[PDB]
């Protein structure tokens, strides 16, 4: 991950609750990169933007008005 | 409306105190009865009969004890006066200065009432050897020194301070320094090159004593 | 004699550096700070550094 | 993070209370000659003994 | 810029710390450049080592001259300064 | 309109009342005067005392202050062990307020006493203190270790 | 010797709190604590 300024930090280096079996929770490097540097955990996958046109009129079929 | 006139009498009433406790602290005489003296003895002597406090029945004279004569020779009487008007302009504190430039008098200290304007503060220098103090009534309702942190600031004389500097083998520029305007130098009236005494009362060593220079 | 002999040495000797010792003194128990929220409150009345 | 701030305090409290010794006739001054206290922290006695 | 006579000193007559190292490392300076001892040491080296003879025998020959903050050269000889 | 005071002091955002070991009531208030809140009926202007140390200042002293830095410090590392021998902490609270004025160690802190232009540069934000150093011709007697 | 910080000497019955707390008073307030340890030994082995 990329700092703004190494100032006055202390907010992206605690463990968040929300990586739970998506980012490794164990593994982070001891030194000026603790926290900032993370890992994948096994049974995880980095998606891709697909099409977004065919969803948009899926939704229409399904009932909601236009704006 | 009475309310606003039954308790900002002793707002008026404990600066007046305080003013008797500081004059007394310079060295002049005063007695232990108009330093004590309860509110019977402050309603029908300072105050109206329909119930407003006056103004010019405050002015005093104060005159040295008779050891501060011999501490101090060039020392004369105060003359402490009461505003008029809630915002002194011309008139009033010209009267005072022609007052003090009449009848003699070495100093005399202002108590003031609300607002300072700024064409009040520019006359303040006005007698080169008589100096006058310009106060706050809102500044004079508690008193600094017996707070819990305030130590007895003592003034010491010129046959005192030529006694300390010999024993040190210093000179006036070594000791350290005390500013003026401040609430323990505006309380004795602390001149520029004068040494205070302090007795410190700490845990770890007990009492000791310190000296300062005023500039 | 032990208690003059205990006091006459423990005068400060002149020519002791004691800015230099105070300066470090104190800041050297600074230097172990963790976060240690406190309070001079009742049931979490004020958060005081 | 500790580690980057190992002695920031300590070396800018270093930065005045630097030349302070006490001298012979048993006050503490500073380099100029100007004195600070007259007696170390009102008794004279040495912290460490 | 005045000297204070000997009945007039108003120092301690105790030795500093820190005037015990440097009359220690002026006299083991003295002797490293081949200055006579007065001492019976035994054979070694290290004129550190055989100034402490010097020292715990008190026969070293300076004296420690003590400023105060205005001139006041008050001698202090090293023979009158107890350990 | 509706956030126009009515009474009370204007610089003072709440206060609590706390109970101590005893039966006795004391209040505590988060504001900036002690003189308008030692000036009030009710409480005793006898003794209080506040976190801020220019708060004080300006209301009791020098002398008043220095009384006040050396147990602030002496607070806030009691209340962890690690004794500090208080003379030290009467040495700290000595050398800020020497000079009549509770003047810190800062940028603008380090010009109380030092006429040495060369301790003075062992600090960041150079380039300013050579210039005017050469321009007032500092005399710089060389006394200081630094 | 207390002196009243201008030449001579103080009154003999202005020793126990003054204007005049000069040096050299926590070198005697220790001398007083040192003569009330040596009492506190004594009373112990009178009342004993």
């Amino acid at each position: 991950s990329q700092f703004e300024k190494s100032r006055k930090v202390s907010g992206p280096r605690a463990l968040q609750p929300s990586q739970f079996g998506m980012l490794c929770t164990a593994d982070t490097p001891e030194g000026e990169a603790c926290g900032l540097v993370k890992n994948l955990a096994l049974m995880t996958h980095i998606t891709t933007d697909d099409e977004e046109e065919p969803i948009k009129k899926l939704c229409y079929v399904l009932g909601v008005e236009d704006i | 409306m009475d309310q606003e006139n039954e308790r900002n009498i002793s707002r008026l009433w404990r600066a007046f105190r305080t003013v008797k406790e500081m004059v007394k602290d310079r060295g002049y005489f005063i007695t232990q009865e108009e330093v004590e003296l309860p509110l019977e003895d402050f309603k029908a002597k300072y105050c109206d009969s329909m119930g407003r406090p006056q103004r010019k029945m405050m002015s005093f004279q104060a005159n040295p004890t008779e050891e501060s004569i011999s501490k101090f020779p060039d020392m004369g009487s105060l003359w402490v006066e009461f505003c008029d008007e809630p915002s002194v302009g011309v008139k009033t504190m010209k009267t005072f200065v022609i007052h003090i430039q009449e009848k003699n008098f070495q100093t005399g200290i202002f108590v003031y009432q609300n607002n300072i304007t700024p064409s009040a503060m520019k006359l303040v220098p006005s007698i080169p050897p008589a100096t006058i103090e310009t106060f706050n009534e809102a500044a004079l309702v508690v008193n600094i020194t017996h707070h819990e942190l305030v130590p007895k600031h003592i003034r010491l004389s010129s046959d005192e301070k030529r006694e300390l500097l010999k024993r040190y083998r210093l000179k006036e520029s070594q000791l350290p320094r005390i500013q003026r305007a401040d609430p323990v130098a505006l309380y004795l009236g602390l001149k520029r090159g004068e040494v205070v005494k302090i007795i410190r009362k700490s845990e770890t060593s007990g009492r000791y004593a310190s000296y300062r220079i005023c500039m | 004699e032990i208690a003059l002999f205990k006091y006459r040495k423990a005068r400060l000797e002149p020519g002791t550096a004691i800015g230099a010792i105070g300066a470090q003194s104190i800041g050297e128990p600074g230097t172990q700070m963790t976060l240690k929220t406190f309070h001079f409150a009742g049931v979490a009345s004020m958060n005081v550094t | 993070v500790k580690t980057a701030e190992t002695g920031y305090m300590s070396r800018r409290l270093m930065k005045s209370l630097e030349d302070l010794s006490c001298q012979y006739d048993n006050t503490v001054r500073t380099s100029a000659n100007g004195i600070v206290q007259f007696t170390y922290g009102g008794d004279g006695l040495d912290p460490l003994e | 810029e005045k000297a204070i006579p000997k009945d007039q000193r108003a120092t301690t007559p105790y030795m500093t710390k820190y005037e015990r190292a440097r009359i220690l490392g002026t006299r083991a300076l003295q002797i490293s450049m081949n200055a006579p001892v007065f001492v019976d040491l035994e054979g070694e080296t290290d004129p550190l080592r055989i100034a402490m003879k010097e020292l715990a025998e008190k026969k070293i020959p300076l004296v420690i001259r003590r400023y105060l903050p205005d001139g006041s050269f008050e001698d202090w000889s090293v023979e009158e300064l107890i350990v | 309109l509706p956030d126009v005071v009515v009474k009370g002091l204007p610089d003072i955002s709440r206060a609590v009342i706390n109970i101590r070991d005893d039966g006795k009531r004391e209040l505590l208030v988060e504001g900036y005067g002690l003189r308008d809140v030692m000036c009030t009926d009710g409480v005793i202007g006898s003794r209080t005392t506040t976190n801020h140390v220019l708060e004080v200042f300006s209301v009791l002293g020098i002398e008043a202050a220095r009384y006040s830095i050396i147990r602030e410090i002496n607070y806030t590392m009691s209340n962890h062990g690690m004794s500090v021998d208080p003379r030290h902490i009467q040495l700290l609270g000595d050398v800020m307020t020497y000079k009549g004025e509770v003047l810190g160690i800062t940028r603008f802190g380090l010009s109380k006493m030092r006429d040495s232009v060369l301790q003075l540069a062992s600090f960041e934000k150079t380039t300013d203190h050579l210039f005017d150093a050469a321009f007032y011709m500092k005399k710089d007697a060389v006394e200081g270790v630094s | 010797v207390r002196y009243d910080n201008s030449g001579c000497l103080v009154k003999r019955e202005d020793l126990n709190k003054a204007e005049y707390v000069d040096q050299y008073d926590a070198e005697r307030d220790f001398y007083h604590s040192l003569r009330e340890y040596i009492n506190g030994k004594a009373t112990a082995l009178a009342n004993l």
